RNA sequence: GAAAGAUGGUGAACUAUGCCUGAGCGGGGCGAAGCCAGAGGCUCUGGUGGAGGCUCGAAGCGAUACUGACGUGCAAAU
RNA sequence: CAAAUAUUCAAAUGAGAACUUUGAAGGCCGAAGAGGAGAAAGGUUCCAUGUGAACGGCACUUGCACAUGGGUAAGCCGAUCCUAAGGGACGGGGUAACCCCGGCAGAUAGCGCACGCGCCCCGAAAGGGAAUCGGGUUAAGAUUUCCCGAGCCGGGAUGUGGCGGUUGACGGCGACGUUAGGAAGUCCGGAGACGCCGGCGGGGGCCUCGGGAAGAGUUAUCUUUUCUGCUUAACGGCCUGCCAACCCUGGAAACGGUUCAGCCGGAGGUAGGGUCCAGUGGCCGGAAGAGCACCGGGUGUCCGGUGCGCCCCCGGCGGCCCAUGAAAAUCCGGAGGACCGCCGUUCACGCCCGGUCGUACUCAUAACCGCAUCAGGUCUCCAAGGUGAACAGCCUCUGGCCAAUGGAACAAUGUAGGCAAGGGAAGUCGGCAAAACGGAUCCGUAACUUCGGGAAAAGGAUUGGCUCUGAGGACCGACUCAGAACUGGUACGGACAAGGGGAAUCCGACUGUUUAAUUAAAACAAAGCAUUGCGAUGGUCCUCGCGGAUGCUGACGCA
């Protein structure tokens, strides 16, 4: 598993055609972005409400969205 | 102080007769002696094994005597054989 | 290898992968889990064995 | 046992070297002085050439606690 | 107190053989192998260690394991001799060849 | 042991086969004069020298 | 009877000698063009210690006198001798310790050790610590030369035999007591299977000659001939004298 | 109905010894060299240090005495 | 039918219960276990259901018996690969043949890119070694094979992006740093890769003290109390950077730095500033969604302290040797620069694949051997609290057990274990057996001596509880050691644990060894002393023969 810092570099991940799926995961504190690719994992923490809403609905329309 | 005769000997207690003791005495002692270095000139020359010497700062490693670096005959030696290659010449 | 070959001439099944013993009886015995999209009950009632 | 009772002849039974080894005693001083001196010589409370001789005087046996130890270096001090 | 067992089917207490304890998220202690301690590079002129590479074993040094950067030291016999070692054999190489010259002018 | 060569394995299945009661058909035919199996063995007695 | 123990060694079965850790032979290099006509050089890179052997040995490096390669050497070490040093063989080499001579390069009187009997033996004679053969004198006719081993015998020798120059290391080791069983058991552990011996007066008569008795007593003369059979020829052999005079 | 003799074979899973490669052996007592300081002029005093086929002893290894128990034994040696 | 402390009550089931099952109680093993797991060896003994007889030396409803079925899943754990001591073996040599010989060298049977080079196999499930973690799951498996999730290794094809062309990258004085950043034959180095002993330091786990919150125990009295738990894997990124090692500046006597010990410095110390190294260290990702504990979906999964503590690993010193303590596969680095330009790329991401065999269970007072379900024998890992010097003995927690035919009664004689007035070896071949001594602290200690010992010689005194007091430290704490008062039926190393001492003679110097199953010794060995042979065309010895051991040896050696 790998952590992403910046938010446009996830972005690009989530755009990779081997990327799967993203998972939401809420916690009390920040808001984890999680997208399965062929070989890692990658994780995302966004410690803003509507940064968190903003990636929500900034994904690509294709990937497969869940909700943990 | 601790002992007034044995010394490096004493750890053999009252075994082995008192002659073989100081007999070995010597060699105890100068096989667990500082040798002065020729290389680099310090006391830093022990002993690795029977016969080979090493100093431990600059490194060098010489083939010496059994329990002591220089034997009696080495020193003989070297001046026979100094003296034939001079008096070859 | 042959094992997952026969099975998919057999019946046109594919596994994903194959895990065989030998049996304190002596035989020899296979497990082949098939893909997903493969259903491996509907497998068992065209065989025969449910 | 901390206030000191259970704590008499009648309960010993190792030696007192198997109870606290002399080495650990020792340890324990040499620690605990030269670091004392090593705080002295910074902050310049003494020089290099009183800390070199304590130094020296303290592997020697010569001071048995830190209390001894202030006193002598204040009592050299006291020359001049 | 949570005694242990070996994993495997090794039961002697050799070097190959050296576990560590862990607590696991499950909430117990499990036994986990671990790696022989193994030197590092070292200097055959000089004897000492080789700076700039980590002490792996054999097999973790290779290319498809160990990124470039802690495989090499950037110098001519990098991994092989040690600074002081080099500089030696620089400084050796220039003068002795400079007696050759005097030598043949002589 | 656990670590078993495939002969002792094959070896040890087939005398698992031959330690078993004869069936009881066997008696009823014509001129039968087997009773017991007159081979059985038992592990913690008769070992089998492998 | 029954076979005895001097006769048991011969088999080689439990009394081979024990070589397990040893760090190979030591010698001379194979005698050669440059040897035989000029000088080589080499550098001595290490004195190590050789299990069963009292002198050390030094590993010396040559260069290939045509290969692109390099030589390693590895022969019984003279005293004086140390890491670092350039080493000489050949015709040419001058007289110093360390340096590997033929024997007519060497005047009358010079210390000598690891001597060849043959030319090109890589060295038969004075190799055990503290020991050395010395020049006596030279012939120029027959191209001989005449040399004193250690244990006193004169040897004529080939002229072209190569000798190291210098006395062998590690010398004074006999004159320590060993002080101890363990000590000697630790000396042959790896040598050989030889060092508790038990007396052959001790034995019964089907194991020795000097078995049995109500006495420990050998009983005829323990001076034994020099054409006696194995298992016979025990005791002190073919001896002109006995006594200590 | 011998004690034997001979021919040709099988065993070092017990035990004997050599070799290779592994594993193991609490806590105490005595206190050798080397080293520090003090006093004297190398000696004395106090420390430090931790040697030895040293010692009391746990595990292990062994087997002295009761000539104990048993002696158709738990056991052809416990 | 008596070793290994031990059973009792109620109920259930059943024709039948001292022996099966459940609950309760009383006990034992006491963590170098009667606990939890392995290697050999066994081979189905493993799990379920059922029960005619036999068997389980009494019994059984019951099973390690019997009958019928079920059960062992791997690219990552092993074997497999490499070599060790060693074994086999082509040609050749010997031999009537079976067969015995491997260094005796025989066109060595092939390897890279025509050209170039050229010094067999087997043998370790404890040696070396590609790569896995956490959680879940069964009647029986998985202490890493199945499921969930998360990685890794090896191999093979192929792009997309990046990177270099001063053809083969930058930065740093330097140690060295940065994910990339030419290259053939040839050559060189390192890792693998190594003994024993003693301190000291560090990390992980465990133990231990406190605070907080959750639940449980006790509660006539007391107890802000006693108990339980309060977790965080491989793998990836960033930080940190021990103890050593290294670099730059500078130039030291009035010498200094420094360890428990050492030791270090004009061959450059102290000092100042840096580089690297390893971690089982910290934070984040994995990951709270898991696991656990509570309350009926919900809450919580937190904060500190301490150490001559115990186990494992690491670091760095010291000591010891007439002892110097494997090899190979495999991997990495380097020297050189023939050759080459739209071609190079050890970079990131992406795609495909991963064979065969073992895997259940026991590992022992019942799964192995001893004719047996035999008080014997049989290699390992883990290992808590108290007392205490302590893995001693004794008691306890986790876990495991009450299986060793049962009942009645206390004769002789036994076996095992005790006590005994007065005497104290008078007993007996003989103090055999038993008793006495025993820990710690203080005092004190002879002859003799190889000066090291003898020595714990001998001989005396003390020791409990309680209430205090003093000393010894770090940046608030832990044990130790001294002193005092009081006090008890003079008892106090209160059990346990734990030398009897002295004066001499004989033998052997000592430590070691030995007649497995009647002799442990004065016997054997041993260091020391002495003698003999031998310079290799040799001595000693083996072999039918050919040949071989000493010998990887050379008189400070071999015999
Ligand atoms: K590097
Ligand atoms: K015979
Ligand atoms: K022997
Ligand atoms: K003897
Ligand atoms: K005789
Ligand atoms: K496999
Ligand atoms: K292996
Ligand atoms: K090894
Ligand atoms: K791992
Ligand atoms: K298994
Ligand atoms: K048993
Ligand atoms: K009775
Ligand atoms: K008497
Ligand atoms: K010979
Ligand atoms: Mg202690
Ligand atoms: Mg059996
Ligand atoms: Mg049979
Ligand atoms: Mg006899
Ligand atoms: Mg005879
Ligand atoms: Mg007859
Ligand atoms: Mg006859
Ligand atoms: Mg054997
Ligand atoms: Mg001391
Ligand atoms: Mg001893
Ligand atoms: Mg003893
Ligand atoms: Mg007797
Ligand atoms: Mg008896
Ligand atoms: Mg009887
Ligand atoms: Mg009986
Ligand atoms: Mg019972
Ligand atoms: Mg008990
Ligand atoms: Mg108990
Ligand atoms: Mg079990
Ligand atoms: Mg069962
Ligand atoms: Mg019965
Ligand atoms: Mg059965
Ligand atoms: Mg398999
Ligand atoms: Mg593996
Ligand atoms: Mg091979
Ligand atoms: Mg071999
Ligand atoms: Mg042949
Ligand atoms: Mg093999
Ligand atoms: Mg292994
Ligand atoms: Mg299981
Ligand atoms: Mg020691
Ligand atoms: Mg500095
Ligand atoms: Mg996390
Ligand atoms: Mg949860
Ligand atoms: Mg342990
Ligand atoms: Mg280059
Ligand atoms: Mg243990
Ligand atoms: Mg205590
Ligand atoms: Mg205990
Ligand atoms: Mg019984
Ligand atoms: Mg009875
Ligand atoms: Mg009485
Ligand atoms: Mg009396
Ligand atoms: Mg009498
Ligand atoms: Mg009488
Ligand atoms: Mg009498
Ligand atoms: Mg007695
Ligand atoms: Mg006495
Ligand atoms: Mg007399
Ligand atoms: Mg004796
Ligand atoms: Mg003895
Ligand atoms: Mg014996
Ligand atoms: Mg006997
Ligand atoms: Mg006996
Ligand atoms: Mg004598």
């Amino acid at each position: 598993p790998k952590q992403i810092h910046e938010i446009k570099d996830f972005l690009l991940t989530a755009r990779r055609k081997d990327a799967r799926s993203v998972r939401i995961k809420r916690t009390k504190d920040a808001v984890k972005f999680k997208v399965r690719c062929s070989r890692y994992l990658y994780t995302l923490c966004v410690h803003d409400t509507d940064k968190a809403n903003k990636l929500k609905q900034s994904l690509p329309p294709g990937l497969n969205v869940q909700e943990v | 102080k601790r002992t007034k005769k044995a010394g490096i000997v004493g750890k053999y207690g009252t075994r082995y007769g008192a002659s073989l003791r100081k007999q070995i005495k010597k060699m105890e002692v100068s096989q667990h002696s500082k040798y002065f270095c020729e290389f680099c000139g310090k006391f830093a020359v022990k002993r690795k094994a029977v016969g080979i010497w090493g100093c431990k700062d600059c490194g060098k490693v010489k083939a010496g005597g059994a329990y002591t670096m220089n034997t009696a005959s080495a020193v003989t030696v070297r001046s026979t054989i100094r003296r034939l290659r001079e008096q070859t010449e | 290898k042959k094992i997952k070959a026969a099975v998919k001439k057999m019946y046109d099944i594919q596994a994903k992968k194959v895990n065989t013993l030998i049996r304190p009886d002596g035989k020899k015995k296979a497990y082949v889990k098939l893909t997903p999209d493969y259903d491996a009950l509907d497998v068992a009632n065209k065989i025969g064995i449910i | 046992k901390q206030k000191g009772r259970h704590s008499g002849y009648g309960k010993r039974r190792g030696t007192r070297e198997a109870r606290l080894p002399t080495k650990i005693l020792w340890m324990r001083r040499m620690r605990v002085l030269r670091r004392l001196l090593r705080k002295y010589r910074e902050a310049k409370k003494i020089d290099k050439h009183m800390y070199h001789d304590m130094y020296l005087k303290v592997k020697g046996n010569m001071f048995k606690n830190k209390r001894v130890l202030m006193e002598s270096i204040h009592k050299s001090k006291a020359e001049k | 107190v949570q005694r242990l067992t070996y994993r495997k089917r090794h039961s002697y207490a050799t070097k190959s053989n050296q576990t560590r304890v862990v607590k696991t998220p499950g909430g117990k202690l499990v036994y986990q192998y671990t790696k022989k301690r193994a030197s590092g590079p070292k200097c055959p002129v000089t004897g000492k260690k080789i700076q700039g590479i980590p002490h792996l074993r054999p097999t973790e040094y290779k290319r498809s394991r160990l990124s470039r950067n802690r495989r090499t030291v950037n110098r001519p016999y990098g991994g092989v001799l040690s600074g002081p070692a080099v500089r030696e054999r620089i400084i050796r190489a220039f003068l002795v060849e400079e007696q050759k010259i005097v030598k043949k002018v002589l | 042991p656990s670590h078993k060569t495939f002969r002792i394995k094959q070896k040890l299945a087939k005398k698992q086969r031959q330690n078993r009661p004869i069936p009881y058909w066997i008696r009823m035919r014509t001129d039968n004069t087997i009773r017991y199996n007159a081979k059985r063995r038992h592990w913690r007695r008769t070992k089998l020298g492998f | 009877g029954r076979v005895i123990r001097a006769q048991r060694k011969g088999a080689g079965s439990v009394f081979k000698s024990h070589t397990h850790h040893r760090k190979g032979p030591a010698r001379f290099r194979s005698l050669d063009f440059g040897e035989r006509n000029g000088y080589l050089k080499g550098v001595v890179t290490d004195v190590i210690h050789d299990p069963g052997r009292g002198a050390p040995l030094a590993k010396v490096t040559f260069r290939h006198p045509f290969r692109y390669k390099h030589q390693k050497e590895l022969f019984v070490a003279a005293e004086g001798m140390y890491t670092g040093q350039f080493v000489y063989c050949g015709r040419r080499a001058t007289l110093s310790v360390g340096n590997v001579l033929p024997l007519r390069s060497v005047p009358e009187g010079g210390v000598i050790c690891n001597v060849e009997h043959h030319v090109g033996d890589r060295g038969v004679f004075a190799r055990a610590s503290g020991d050395y053969a010395i020049v006596i004198s030279h012939n120029p006719d027959n191209g001989t030369s005449r040399i004193k081993l250690p244990s006193g015998a004169k040897k004529i020798v080939p002229s072209s035999c190569r000798a190291m120059i210098g006395q062998v290391a590690g010398g004074g080791r006999t004159e320590k007591p060993m002080l101890k069983a363990g000590n000697a058991y630790h000396k042959y552990r790896v040598k050989r299977n030889s060092w508790p011996k038990v007396r052959g007066v001790a034995m019964n008569p089907v194991e020795h000659p000097h078995g049995g008795g109500n006495h420990q007593h050998i009983g005829h003369a323990s001076t034994v001939r020099r054409d006696a059979p194995p298992g016979q020829k025990v005791g002190l052999i073919a001896a002109r004298r006995t006594g200590r005079l």
